[PDB]
């Protein structure tokens, strides 16, 4: 690496549209922030750069978001993922709420895969053996006992 | 750049945690050059129970980080030191981590010294302010008396509860022992914020 | 207001005024804050 | 059907409990089920009239003046603070977003 | 060794019923959508078994009779709700009344 934050592809300066409060208490709304959006997350690049506001960095990763911040802001990053890939007619808040408390439960980011019903729940045989590849989790559920 | 911001946010984080200075604050290039030839810039931090928290923060390449013979002797040496030592803080660089040896050493003081908790944490963690980031909620350690009557108003065990890992960065800024319970405001777009309790947890190796 | 947060543990521990939850409290924020919005002294004069 | 079964089988368990926490067997996964504990079938948008209104504005609209009791002051002043507690935590919202 | 029986403590410890005091229940005095359905349901197989009513308007159907019953405040079913799963063999339940409680709308 020559010069840069490692991992950022790319950098386009994009205008956007935010929500300030005035000195008269007015929420106004501000079309002239400007502010630019990368390809490939670097968060902790991100952070040590100074012209770049450390505590306002946004990144579509989950995986970056729960390293470097935790599993709360993993879960909010989970919903705000889930929500942009919902599109418009997006379903309720509460059931990507779900999504996400499901997933960051154990304080971790589980899967909705085989891996993450074993993280969530080991001990419901049943369960995983209704999911995928009854043979398998049964001869593991009868070694176990 | 990781240097400087990791000299300014530690020392923010020993305020955060609500602890004293048993000495005074270097400049940062006399950090800078300790590191780079000591290896390593330990800190001293004394908390209101009276115990002595320790911080040392390694270099990215030093001779500290890729031998465990050296890293055993700090240890033992540095653990033998009559201080009260509530806790000892290993600030190292990322990939250090998946180094197997300075794991193995860790665990093995650790077991060692049981009344001392030892945890290493890569850099990223003391490289910004982590409470006052936008996207992290603020995290709380209830105390266990009000724990206690939380659960027993709800009849959870506290193996019950959503699990935290005590490597989380806002509990590791909080200071969060495994088996303790910490608070969380949650910002919510449906009921405009919302309250949730974890449980702590053991850390990451 | 006060008492919102009781309709979601029921009537009788809001006679007896038992404690309640800190999240209880939290849920009902929003709730509180719309009937203290349309509920304004301003805007029930003409409501008996 | 692929994502769609995958996904019923993570979240089947989670069902409301006695104290509306959504809750796998006995271990929860929610303080409470949409963070308000309502059923997404009643749930009905209005607007918060004070969100957008100046400091002025809103005394001059919300302020109630035909009495002269400190109560009517501590009355503006929690729509204030409620209106002031929607901004923040919507502009953090807003921030991480 | 052994057929998985004879180590086997099969047979889970009895539980006891602990029913917790009128004033101390915290769950909702409203019968859920669920629980009004179960009542109904239960009452009205039980009259389709049975035949016997304490209504004073007679009706043609156990569902109506039965819905009656909890409109009217006279079904003779508790609503027990169970809390916990105590490891000391310690089964805690609060056991509300369909008569006193709030009935959901159904309609």
């Amino acid at each position: 690496t020559i010069r840069g934050i490692p991992g950022i592809k790319n950098a386009n300066v994009v205008k956007l549209m935010r929500h300030r409060v005035d000195a008269q208490g007015k929420l106004v709304r501000l079309d002239n922030i400007y502010a630019i959006k990368t390809n490939g997350t670097n968060i902790f690049g991100a952070m040590l750069d100074d012209n770049i506001d450390p505590y306002t960095i946004v990144s579509s990763s989950i995986g970056d978001t729960m390293e470097l911040y935790g599993i709360e802001a993993a879960r909010q990053k989970i919903i705000s993922e889930i929500r942009t890939v919902m599109g418009d007619k997006g379903p309720n808040h509460r059931h990507l709420l779900m999504y996400a408390d499901l997933m960051t439960r154990t304080g971790q980011v589980t899967s909705l895969e085989k891996a993450g019903l074993n993280a969530r729940e080991p001990s419901n045989v049943l369960l995983r053996m209704a999911l995928s590849s009854p043979v398998q989790v049964l001869t593991d559920a009868a070694v176990d006992s | 750049m990781a240097m400087q911001k990791l000299f300014t946010y530690i020392y923010e984080f020993i305020e955060y945690r609500k602890m004293v200075l048993l000495e005074e604050k270097v400049p940062y290039d006399k950090f800078v050059q300790m590191v780079l030839n000591t290896g390593f810039f330990r800190i001293n931090a004394e908390t209101l129970n009276h115990g002595i928290v320790s911080v040392f923060i390694f270099g990215a390449n030093g001779k500290y980080v890729h031998h465990g013979g050296d890293m055993r002797t700090l240890l033992t040496n540095t653990l033998n030191e009559k201080k009260h030592y509530e806790e000892l803080i290993l600030i190292v660089d990322k990939p250090v981590l998946s180094k197997k040896n300075i794991l193995d050493i860790i665990v093995e003081q650790r077991a060692a010294n049981p009344t001392i908790v030892i945890n290493i944490y890569p850099y990223h963690l003391f490289c910004i302010n982590i409470p006052k980031v936008s996207a992290i909620p603020k995290h709380k350690l209830i105390t266990q008396e009000e724990a206690q009557e939380f659960l027993g108003r709800e009849y959870l065990q506290p193996q019950d509860l959503m699990q935290i890992s005590a490597s989380d960065p806002p509990v590791v800024w909080l200071g969060g022992r495994p088996g303790d319970f910490v608070q969380i405001e949650r910002p919510s777009e449906t009921a405009m914020h919302a309250v949730v309790i974890r449980f702590i947890t053991k850390s990451k190796i | 207001c006060k008492n919102l947060p009781y309709v979601f543990i029921n009537n009788i521990q809001e006679r007896l005024q038992t404690p309640i939850p800190v999240y209880l409290k939290r849920a009902a924020s929003l709730m509180r804050m719309l009937i203290r919005i349309e509920l304004a002294t301003v805007k029930t004069l003409n409501i008996t | 059907g692929y994502a769609n079964r995958k996904a019923i089988f993570g979240l089947q368990s989670c069902i409301v409990d006695y104290y509306r926490r959504v809750s796998i067997d006995t271990r929860l996964v929610q303080q409470l089920y949409g963070e308000d504990g309502l059923d997404a079938r009643q749930l009905e948008t209005v607007r918060f009239e004070t969100i957008m209104l100046s400091d002025q504005e809103l005394e001059d609209k919300f302020k109630y003046t035909g009495i002269q009791s400190p109560l009517f002051e501590e009355e503006f002043s929690r729509l204030k603070k409620d209106r002031d507690k929607y901004r923040q935590i919507f502009l953090n919202v807003e921030n991480f977003n | 060794e052994s057929p998985s029986i004879c180590e086997g403590f099969v047979q889970a410890s009895s539980q006891t019923l602990v029913i917790i005091p009128d004033n101390e229940r915290i769950t909702s005095n409203v019968l859920t959508t669920f629980e009004a359905t179960r009542l109904v349901a239960v009452r009205a197989q039980q009259l389709a078994i049975n035949g016997s009513t304490m209504l004073k308007k007679k009706y043609s159907s156990p569902i109506d009779i039965a819905k009656q019953e909890l409109f009217n405040r006279k079904i003779p079913l508790l609503v027990m709700r169970c809390i916990k799963v105590t490891p000391e063999g310690q089964k805690i339940v609060e056991i509300w009344n369909p008569r006193e409680m709030g009935i959901p709308l159904l309609d």
